[PDB]
RNA sequence: CGAAGGUGUGCUGUGAGGCAUGCUGGAGGUAUCAGAAGUGCGAAUGCUGACAUAAGUAACGAUAAAGCGGGUGAAAAGCCCGCUCGCCGGAAGACCAAGGGUUCCUGUCCAACGUUAAUCGGGGCAGGGUGAGUCGACCCCUAAGGCGAGGCCGAAAGGCGUAGUCGAUGGGAAACAGGUUAAUAUUCCUGUACUUGGUGUUACUGCGAAGGGGGGACGGAGAAGGCUAUGUUGGCCGGGCGACGGUUGUCCCGGUUUAAGCGUGUAGGCUGGUUUUCCAGGCAAAUCCGGAAAAUCAAGGCUGAGGCGUGAUGACGAGGCACUACGGUGCUGAAGCAACAAAUGCCCUGCUUCCAGGAAAAGCCUCUAAGCAUCAGGUAACAUCAAAUCGUACCCCAAACCGA
RNA sequence: AGGACCGAACCGACUAAUGUUGAAAAAUUAGCGGAUGACUUGUGGCUGGGGGUGAAAGGCCAAUCAAACCGGGAGAUAGCU
RNA sequence: UAAGGUGAUAUGAACCGUUAUAACCGGCGAUUUCCGAAUGGGGAAACCCAGUGUGUUUCGACACACUAUCAUUAACUGAAUCCAUAGGUUAAUGAGGCGAACCGGGGGAACUGAAACAUCUAAGUACCCCGAGGAAAAGAAAUCAACCGAGAUUCCCCCAGUAGCGGCGAGCGAACGGGGAGCAGCCCAGAGCCUGAAUCAGUGUGUGUGUUAGUGGAAGCGUCUGGAAAGGCGCGCGAUACAGGGUGACAGCCCCGUACACAAAAAUGCACAUGCUGUGAGCUCGAUGAGUAGGGCGGGACACGUGGUAUCCUGUCUGAAUA
């Protein structure tokens, strides 16, 4: 899932990846450590989303 | 601006222990996890804009990790850091 | 929650746990 | 009667430090051969 | 299994001259 | 349908050896002739690992000392609780500094350690525990000393050293009483305060230094006065009159604590002040220091423990009452005064003498040049903001630091 | 005032005893000398090997000193066992 | 390449994909905390404290880049004296350190041998410092030889334990010449004619070729022991593939492999053609390296130790000619 945001403008980026840092990384990681999360592949995702987008922001702004 | 993000990463887990209960049903604060460096200024904003409740200050800790032994190899924790934020008089969680 | 920390195969004087 | 060494890890520092060390060659070349051969532990730290 | 680092001095032989 | 190694046997050769096989083993070995040895062990006070010897012997690690009862447990002298006996008590008590890095508390076990057992531990596993604007580090200055831009010198390396920068063993701003957990408290909670700077308002004003002046800022020895921490007695409060004689009495038992800050500033100590005029001195100037003359009063000014009221009709408080996972928790809570003695601690960096002549800079008050003075800046009052980061457990004359 | 006197802490080890595979690779008990000055101690540095320091004994220089320790010449050499 | 995977100790739970954006490898990029030449200052390393300029939710406070040293060049300022210099400020390029050995140079021993030991040897070895490289130095005779002749340097084997040096003791030890590896000659010290004129250095295109991922890749069964057969026996096939690893005992035909044939979107090492910039062909003449050669004084290397002692260098004093 790359291309979907690949084509996206640098305003409405930024906006996603403040909304996944927000959501399901804060809540996610309090319910990990409280203990009521069942899935643990959701933190990894996450994160991954998290890394793809500063990857695509890197490349799109500046160089 | 990183700061928001900042204040997002700063905060690791929350802390659940009796003196964690004790603290929060009689001083109305919460004990939680904390980023290594942490600064207090930091903690408070990030507090303030995630939980959207009022604190009225916050002190810091570090915690040594201990020494144990898996097999016979020495292994120690990795360090953390804990903030016992107080809340003010309207507390929510 | 992770609780099997999976202790390995230990020394033959071993802890009885 | 107190034994040779007695601890003190300001003086450990200052006498046997990194920085003690690279501030002469001499030192430089000790923490080289020790590089070379591989110790976990270069020098004397916390 | 280390061998014995430090023996201690013999003891001064009693005087033979 | 059993190689090598291991282990006994019968033959065989003058011999180093060779052949076959009983059993283990489990998958490699190798006929004859040639080629090279890291080619043959019984010693070298030989090296590595293991096992005997002494020998079930010394010893079980200051002659401060254990007993009984109950409890858990399979097992109790050493583990938990109660009553007795003993030791330190200028320590064998409590805090720390340096030094260790979780040994601190709880649950859980006796696999290994404790010179024995152990249910116990500073032992094994899991969990919890270290809260600082007022503590210290951090940070400003600096002594001894280190580094050292340029610079000097030296075959190279490198040695010395200026401006500068480090370097606490020192100098700089601020908090105290009570309570709390199984483990944190001068950090958390209750009460009462304080210190440094930013921001904005109000009324005034000239501001401005790597520069100048004072301060910081100091040695040895010795004695007195005020005191205080501290301890003794008396009165007061609550209880007791008591198993071997008497004990309502001038008798016995426990308490009679209250901080920092705020105002007065005392005992004591230091010094003569107010005003005017002038001076190539303070590597430039100076209202600041110093010096030179005047009129005036004779006191002023600085420092200064302690005590006194507030802090505080607040906390604490002997003891009693009600429930106890029977360890313990909740409520209540009277008096909280006088005298004496007194320190090595404060006045005291004090005072008097002595030669052995007794650190430096910074913060702090003040002065102005450069520049600006309708600004900026400073002063006095008010409101608010911030004071970050690091250690806070535990041992710290010892079982935890240096001695294996 | 005393490089004063007696005597605590502190410093050192003059005598005796025990301990020599000891509690300790110089220790413990009682005596013992100084204990206001040439005293001692905590902290931080300076003096580095034919050199340092030395109230000077050939004493100390990390339990080793008539020339420390570490690595190299180096498997120095040994007419010796 | 791909239908199995989220690295191992060391299983689990939760997941992705299964015809392609599951997982893995490779080329190119991005992120790359702190200490570490650390490079803003300091410092006991993974730590503390700053200034300048850029933009921002409560002034609060934040994010980014820079601010080390030296060398060279350039610009602006600038004293003791006018000029001027030294110095000061700013802009640009390079180095600073690490790394096993090889190279050259500046230093540089001792032990031991001579049966002792000082000349000597050990030895220009051990070891320190400096500089660059993939090799470095050297290098085109002010050389030899002998009056016959060879034409850069370096390395291998003879000459050769020869001649020689040597308390003529121990020991050290050549050169000429011969056979081989490989051979490239030039530039400045200067004028005129002709002036891209060959050979090089710096950048693109094309072709060739190798790497960084890889693909295909032949051929055996039945019977007996036997835990298991690749082992006993029978009959077969491949081989430009029985070189190797694993598979319940020794496998050519069980799998990965090997012989053999191919693959490259992208970056790459090297051989050429084709482009652009810089130094730069050939001809006539002259010039042809002075504080040098050499000598005196004391030494070092040449096998050569001062001996009859040549040659080169060196600390000091002198010191010509130039064809």
């Amino acid at each position: 899932m790359k291309a979907k945001e690949l084509r996206e403008k640098s305003v409405e980026e930024l906006n996603t990846e403040l909304l996944n840092l927000l959501r399901e990384q804060f809540n996610l990681r309090m319910q990990a450590a409280s203990g009521q999360l069942q899935q643990s592949h959701l933190l990894k995702q996450v994160r991954r989303d998290v890394a793809r987008v500063k990857t695509l922001l890197n490349e799109k702004a500046g160089a | 601006m990183i700061r928001e993000e900042r204040l997002l990463k700063v905060l690791r887990a929350p802390h659940v222990s009796e003196k964690a209960s004790t603290a929060m049903e009689k001083s109305n604060t919460i004990v939680l996890k904390v980023a290594k460096d942490a600064t207090k200024a930091e903690i408070k904003a990030a507090v303030q804009k995630l939980f959207e409740v009022e604190v009225e200050v916050v002190n810091t800790l570090v915690v040594k990790g201990k020494v144990k032994r898996h097999g016979q190899r020495i292994g120690r924790r990795s360090d953390w850091k804990k903030a016992y934020v107080t809340l003010k008089e309207g507390q929510n969680l | 929650n992770n609780r099997p920390v999976y202790i390995p195969r230990p020394r033959p004087p071993h802890p009885r746990l | 009667m107190k034994r040779t060494f007695q601890p003190s890890v300001l003086k450990r520092n200052r006498s046997h430090g990194f920085r003690a060390r690279m501030a002469t060659k001499n030192g430089r070349q000790v923490l080289a051969r020790r590089r070379a051969k591989g110790r976990a532990r270069l020098t004397v730290s916390k």
